[PDB]
């Protein structure tokens, strides 16, 4: 196979605000072979129950899918998203910024 | 409107298994509303959108027998060209078909698709005629030549042509609420320092429906910038879009800058640009 | 709904 590198991004559903609940997704795209691990943290541990959805391919063949879980964001808590694919030797952690 | 029937089906090979991975996925213009996963709880055609919840159990039995002979299939081809390309078993490889119909505005096929790959490269294509296949090497091109020999051209045109055209005009009806809308983005610039003397200028569309959109930064008495940072428009998860666009612009001259929207639902684009707090 | 019959490579 012709192997092709995940591009992610981490975003909230809503615009962030303290307290506020919110949902937090994780959205992976441009990566061949479509097998993929993904997993959602807070401060580092592993998110429990995290929804899988919109998984398909685009025009060029290369695959997306998008992970989200339910969360409130805090002044002091961290989230971020973690994907392992056969593109890459090492898991590749990318944190959420509310800026982006 | 235009509108579109697509689906989306991709085989992988397991190197010490039986049966590949397969799985389905329909969608209609910008909304996924059918799933099939033979590794799933359970592997049946389910789903994913709440107005195709109004077909009857007909329908589901009969589209999980197609998605269960189809992968069947996929696990033939699969075999097929590992012999091909003299591939051995201990390796995955992947299959995917990308088929359907654009309808317009009338109601009638704009044009139709079916085309595969293998190892996420093109293998097979109907051409736009639907009537003739174009190759990409030497083993599908002996794959042209058997779908020639039973003439699978006028099989898949008499489906893109009729049912998928059938099929899309009724999910429409059922889904009309949500798929025959427009929500337009709502949009807002932020501000985000990058260095010293320079700053990042971020234009934000959220909230739109459907997918297609283009966002555009320029120094205003300039043409469109070109040195912009993207990102691929992306799901919000409540059936709406995201999309920004940024450039990189000097402290204290944000406001020499311009974002427009352009969306199906503006009849006129949103002009929008730095606003201090 | 879907295609009837996939390409037999
Ligand atoms: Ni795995
Ligand atoms: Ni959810
Ligand atoms: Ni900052
Ligand atoms: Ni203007």
């Amino acid at each position: 196979m012709i192997q092709k590198t995940p591009q992610i991004q981490v975003y909230s559903r809503h615009p962030p605000e303290n307290g506020k609940p919110n949902i937090l997704n994780c959205y992976v795209t441009q990566f061949h072979p479509p097998h993929i691990e993904i997993q959602m943290l807070k401060n580092g541990k592993k998110i429990p129950k995290v929804e899988m959805s919109d998984m398909s391919f685009s025009k060029d063949w290369s695959f997306y899918i998008l992970a989200h879980t339910e969360f409130t964001p805090t002044e002091t808590d961290t989230y971020a998203c973690r994907v392992k694919h056969d593109s890459m030797a090492e898991p590749k952690t990318v944190y959420w910024d509310r800026d982006m | 409107s235009p509108h579109s029937l697509r689906y989306f089906t991709t085989a992988v090979s397991r190197p010490g298994l039986g049966e590949p991975r397969f799985i389905i996925v329909g969608y209609v213009d910008d909304t996924q509303f059918v799933r099939f996963d033979s590794d799933a709880e359970n592997p049946r055609m389910e789903p994913r959108a709440r107005w195709i919840e109004q077909e009857g159990p007909e329908y589901w039995e009969r589209e999980t027998w197609k998605a269960r002979d189809m992968g069947r299939n996929f696990r033939v081809n699969l075999r097929t060209l590992l012999g091909y390309y003299n591939q051995s078993n201990d390796e995955s490889h992947t299959l995917q078909w990308m088929y359907g119909c654009d309808v317009g505005p009338d109601g009638r096929l704009l044009r139709g698709y079916c085309q595969e790959a293998y190892d996420g490269q093109d293998y097979i294509s109907l051409n736009e005629d639907l009537r003739s296949w174009t190759a990409n090497d030497i083993a599908s091109q002996i794959s042209k030549h058997k779908s020639e020999a039973v003439d699978e051209a006028h099989q898949q045109r008499a489906y893109l042509q009729g049912p998928c055209v059938e099929w899309l005009h009724r999910y429409l009806r059922l889904g009309n609420e949500t798929l025959q809308r427009s929500d337009p983005p709502k949009a807002h610039v932020t501000h985000h320092p990058r260095s010293e003397d320079e700053v990042t200028l971020r234009c934000w569309a959220l909230g739109f429906y459907p997918a297609d959109i283009t966002l555009t930064w320029q120094l205003n008495g300039e043409e469109l910038t070109q040195d912009m940072e993207l990102v691929e428009t992306r799901p919000a998860g409540d059936g709406t879009f995201q999309k920004w666009a940024a450039v990189v612009v000097p402290l204290g001259k944000e406001q020499y800058y311009t974002c427009h929207v352009y969306h199906e639902g503006l009849p006129e684009p949103l002009t929008l640009r730095w606003e201090p707090p | 709904a879907m295609a009837p019959r996939t390409l037999l490579l």
